[PDB]
């Protein structure tokens, strides 16, 4: 039955998205910002995974962690065959897609997991953020101001629509993530890539220093 | 066999000679050594011909592969990179007869400032690569040569024009010294290739161009 | 029952295709043209193949995006291996048919897709330009004049197959594709031409200001 | 259920070669030929296979085209490894008899074709001609002066048997091919030349095809 | 069930065997007599295995022609690997009965077939002949006279079992097994076994040759 | 019901040892006796495995002949490795009963056959004749006097449970066997023997006029 | 061994001689050199026989295989590629005395102009290929002798019959200067042998022709 | 060794001596070096002994294993072919001391006409192949010594008789300028073995009719060599 | 080592020595080289010791698992073609210094005549073997001088005792020309052993008769 399992295995997923904490990636003035819902100290659902690349996922964090590794993998192995700067957000995504695809598709049982990949321009250079957005089957998608996933979205989205405004500063924009994600810091993760920093723009926002921005 | 490359403000010119010997026998007269790689990038192979020529067809392969495959170009960097992987990959066989070594010369559509945008890129048998900064460099049996006679008319590279007048006469001087490389044959009508490279890419230059750069060098000397 | 897993897969696919958005190829005085309609900037849905042959599809990206990749390898190895003039559209074309059959017969699901391959004459040359369609079935079929998938296709087909001329300028290529589209802007469409008077690469993407221009 | 998927299995073979364009092959003074309902300019139900062996198909073109490389791929590989003239048309029958015989059996789905392999004799040499027909459980059987695969095959048979004639020219023949097709452009024709010196396939295309008519 | 899929087996390999037409082995006072309805000019159902081995078989031809080829593969390297003498009409049978033993347990269809090796003396020397008919389930049993395969047997068998005469003349034993063969020239496949030759007893009666013992 | 598959699985053996011609082994005073009802001409059901250690099938032919190969095969290569001493008719046994429990664990069908395996002692040695029962499910047993296998055992086992005598000369064995595979002629019968007598290959058959004889 | 190939206007003609050696002696008197690998293309093969006569072969089926598998012929340069893959994959052998070297001849039924289709192709002992511009070239042992011959009988090459007889006296010249090539026998009637090509394919040369040829050579240098 | 092989009209005969050497000790009186491959072919390999051998047995039963396959003999040019493949793959082995070259000779049925249907083929140590187009050919240590008496010999090969008097008469040759190549053994009564090819198959020559011919050309060498210096 | 077979009316006698060296030193004096393989067979094997016991043994458990599976002995023939296999076999070995040869006696009961059914098989360290015509054969070190010994002597074999005694003779033979073959010691009573085969099968030769043997043939040269 082709079409039964297809509609259990993706209700199994979308399910187990469902139930878990919510995480949110927008565009903002300096960069791209990343707040998730997380109450662990040493449990990451935000991690960078190239020079100007990084990685957000909601869902089961033993199968979104191993996709982040696989993305780390897959990214030093390019840079190294080529060149650094020939890595980018959309092969990252595309890689996702198409491993997401093929697990929904052969495997025992289907990842639970949503991501999102988002890409700032390199120091000096002049370009518009981009993110995207995979799910647990295989689908992408390119949003262009903020991404949302993990339990309840509509009211998150919703709330963010209604709130976001590009150019906006690093913390009008954390503000507005953070409501968007009460419609639906001891409990956040909060990180950004950083347009302004040389090579690597990921860096972690935490403690008395993210007291501040909140 | 002698290529030659140079730098001038908003490109490069590669440019090599057309014989192919075995041992003191001339073996081809009208062999191409100078490849358009991509729309910015050339290739000239030194050394044994089958392993030259299955390098430049395999290298520019690889590069339009890779165009197609992820939507863009390669940067210059990956481009040298893969080619000295090439490189790396034939060392076994270099060492026992099936050397080759490449010169590689390219416009770098990513470099802040254009009119420095050339790229020369020299590489050893290993495959170690080095980036040319001093406007020229030179692969083959008459590299010596070439190069040297470069060093005393580079000040004269000031345009892709003089840079292609100057790199025939390099190859002109190498012929000169180097029995394995061929000089311009005024009776058959053969002369040197030569490929030049700027922001509107690479291009092929004209045979009757290099010929009439050829005959003026001669008529000097004469 | 086999007759009947055969059916839910052709169904499912079906489905697939259907929600997704619609792409039409159709010949022209200059080459071929390939209209899509794509919100997205980054993910694409028409892409060179080689030299001379062109590749447009409909359906799951990651999965059509695969076969893309998938023809593109098979491309450059045979150019490789024997020389750049051996490859052909109608090779293509086969080796699509024979892979998406065999998808369609033994993988866990069929690959909710539907591709087009094109190929137009080489530089210099006269010959008319040829379109492929290959269904998830591996189904293979030629079209003489445009091709259509994605989506409600009936609509945009019966749309074109009355607005259809040949040798159409690309002005007017453009429009009988958007209007037919619609029928069933540049932020919102992906174009590109297989340019026959190209020397070498005859694919080429027409966009931002200069497509506006064209519409 | 062994006997239950044995029956579908077939079913469903036997229904996709059902909805196909109609094949036939018949002998003729000259050798075989080749005739089959077929309106692409680009596809081809009817190939090369050996110096003087011919292939024809019908059903999915995928399926079948996958089963004409393998018998090239074979062909080539055994008049290379011994020599040409080794190479034989009940060689390549029985490679296809034994080839769907295992599709039919091991792979997921059976693949939805009709095979007939044909073989005349050698130049100046004097054979009948021969002819098989392969199906997609692997069985074979040789037909003495024709063939008909795809749809419905009874119409145009039948139709044969009576219209048949031993030694029926091409043109005659060719007739009553198009004959027992219908009980120009649209349509692709080829025969195995007996007269020719090695390779006795060859296309009859184009203005030719409707003056043999 | 088990049960079921035996029962299920084994019909199958009988009505594919049913279908066919039938094959006939005997012996007479040369050797051999190998006697099937055969339609075709150019397959066969009858072959030589090894120097004084022959072959025959009914049911689907692509399987007992694999069949027919292993057992030639099989004899040759064995007569190789020790000596040619040392191949046996019993090593054979042997082998078969494991072969399709093994087919119809593990193989995804049963092998619609019935086979028969038989072996007559080596020249000058003197023995009587052996026939040996091996079952699609592995089954094995040595006939003393005649063996009979493929389609409705009994008929055929009983004919047989009426008119045999051990020692019988070519044509005597050419004739008695059309008739039993007719009882259920440009249509028979004959071949025999000739004891009385030197090294190859195997030998065809095709064309004019074979009607004159008609 | 795995288990109740495991049930018919094991209907399906013992129905086609059941439909099998019977066999029986005995001991005597000159060795192991072995007897087993058999028509063919040149299809054998008791075997020679090693020097002193004989072999008795009753089933599917081509399923114990696999077994009797494989048996050879064990043995030939343990002495090799070892001595000849060293192989004995326990462990040949013990190797039967782990492969057919693995056949009928592991396998599609499992083998409708049903084996023994006997042991005589060496030149000179005095030493009692070991018989082995393996069954299709690798159960194994060893009987003190006497085994029967194949179709309706009880009947035959029964006849030889009420004439069985110890230090029973050949003759007399063979007629008591003989009987006993009545219960349930030269021309039908396989007849053998490990002869304890024998220096080092115990088995020989016991064919034609000889065996006419000793049935005289 | 010594097997030619020249260009005329409209085509090319092959010719090889028919010596075997094993060291100084003679172990092959007519042996055919010179095979038509399809219908547009000739191979003449020097070296070790075993390996040249399984080049020729497997090389033309390949080329067939790939006919009836895509439907039409290999591009010329695909069909070169192929054969100077196959030299290249023999390298190892070769160096070991396994060595064998092809000379192709074809006619390109794609190239635009007929007079100029001919084409000839010498090879290397590693695949290295060269599309002759010259009009000649030739391979074997007697290969120098051969080629000082026609450069000096070039000249005369106008049509395929003055083709023909410039490469009948090139193998005659061969002959003349290397023992290990055979000249025409006029006792046993064995004369080289020969390929012509032209729009309308490939074609063995006549004997007859071939002799008439050989025996003017002979009375001419008598 | 010596194997001769030469085509005589309607057919082709190949024989070949017995001896066996160890570098200078005779090893070997009556080794047979002449094989029947199949009805219509013969084998006769010189070299490495057990080379030879395995040669000869496992190319006949590569020959019979394909007819009875495909129910019809390899062509001739199969046949040819199986056999350099072989010789080919020995190439290695050959050149570490193993090595053993054939002769082949046989009737093709399929070839036009029949006079001529005889056939003889030679192989080099990489298992390059020729059919002779001039009668003879023979391989071995004694070869050329045969080859250069055949020669002369043979044009008075004009049917089989006269055809196997040749061969004998060239094995004798070798055998006069070769010693490691055995004459006829009058003492022993060892003669050359020989194969005869024609329409009708291949035969073995009896011993009789070899060992009659060797003696009469023994005589006639004697009577000779007294009548001249 | 020498190991002699000779063949007798209606059977076959095989012998050998005692001796085992270690370059020359004596490294044993009662080796036992003569094998009864099967009930017809008899094997002798010469060269290294370790290789030549191995042998023996493996054959003969591959003649008797033969017959064990099959239910009938291995024909003659195949027996031969299974030892030559081994030996085959161990030829890389044997040029390292592990070389060994074996010498095969047996009787074919399937032979036509009885009195001629005796076989003497030799092989050589590549595995060819030969079936000896002329009565007699030898392996070893000291193989020549006793095949020399026979040779005068075989005329004197007319039964299975005189063939033994010749066969003891030419061991002897062989010793008085051999360091490396043991002749008979008197002072510890060691002998040659020796095989017997005829239609009755193979049979030990008691120690005493070889040794009454000996002593008269000692006496006769003395």
């Amino acid at each position: 039955s082709p079409e039964q399992a297809m509609r259990e295995r993706s209700e199994l997923a979308r399910k187990g998205i469902a139930r878990a904490k919510s995480v949110v990636a927008l565009a903002y003035a300096g960069g791209v910002l990343f707040v998730a819902e997380n109450p662990s100290r040493s449990l990451q659902k935000i991690s960078e995974l190239y020079d100007r690349v990084g990685f957000a996922a909601a869902g089961k964090f033993n199968e979104f962690d191993n996709l982040r590794r696989g993305g780390i993998q897959f990214a030093d192995t390019r840079g190294y065959a080529y060149d650094r700067r020939d890595v980018t957000g959309r092969q990252l995504a595309n890689v996702y897609a198409q491993t997401l695809g093929t697990i929904f598709t052969e495997q025992a049982k289907p990842y639970e997991v949503e991501l999102c990949v988002a890409e700032v321009a390199h120091y000096g250079e002049t370009k518009r953020p981009e993110l995207y957005r995979i799910t647990y089957d295989g689908s992408i998608a390119d949003e262009p101001h903020f991404v949302v996933m993990g339990g309840t979205t509509e009211p998150i989205a919703n709330a963010l629509k209604e709130s976001y405004a590009e150019n906006a500063s690093l913390t009008d924009a954390l503000r507005i993530a953070v409501a968007a994600l009460r419609a639906g810091v001891a409990s956040l993760e909060v990180a950004v890539l950083d347009a302004n920093r040389p090579r690597r723009a990921f860096r972690r926002i935490t403690g008395s220093a993210l007291q501040a921005l909140l | 066999t002698t290529i030659v490359a140079l730098k001038y403000p908003g490109g490069v010119v590669m440019a090599g000679d057309r014989r192919s010997t075995q041992g003191n026998m001339i073996s081809g007269r009208d062999v191409r050594k100078v490849y358009i790689t991509d729309d910015y990038t050339a290739t000239g192979i030194a050394g044994t011909a089958a392993v030259a020529v299955e390098f430049a067809r395999l290298y520019a392969v690889e590069l339009e592969h890779y165009e197609k495959l992820e939507g863009v170009p390669l940067t210059f960097a990956g481009k040298i990179n893969r080619l000295a992987i090439m490189v790396r990959g034939n060392l076994a066989a270099a060492m026992q007869g099936l050397l080759a070594l490449p010169l590689l010369a390219g416009y770098d559509i990513h470099a802040s400032d254009p009119q420095s945008a050339g790229r020369i890129v020299s590489f050893d048998a290993a495959g170690g690569w080095n980036i040319e900064e001093e406007g020229y460099q030179a692969v083959g049996s008459g590299s010596l040569f070439a190069k040297s006679s470069m060093k005393k008319l580079y000040s004269q590279v000031t345009d892709g024009d003089s840079g292609l007048r100057v790199a025939v006469e390099a190859l002109y001087d190498a012929a000169d010294d180097d029995s394995a490389t061929g000089g311009p044959d005024l009776v058959r009508g053969i002369f040197p290739t030569a490929v030049i490279i700027d922001a509107d890419g690479a291009v092929d230059v004209p045979e009757s161009r290099i010929a009439e750069l050829a005959r003026a060098i001669i008529e000097s000397r004469s």
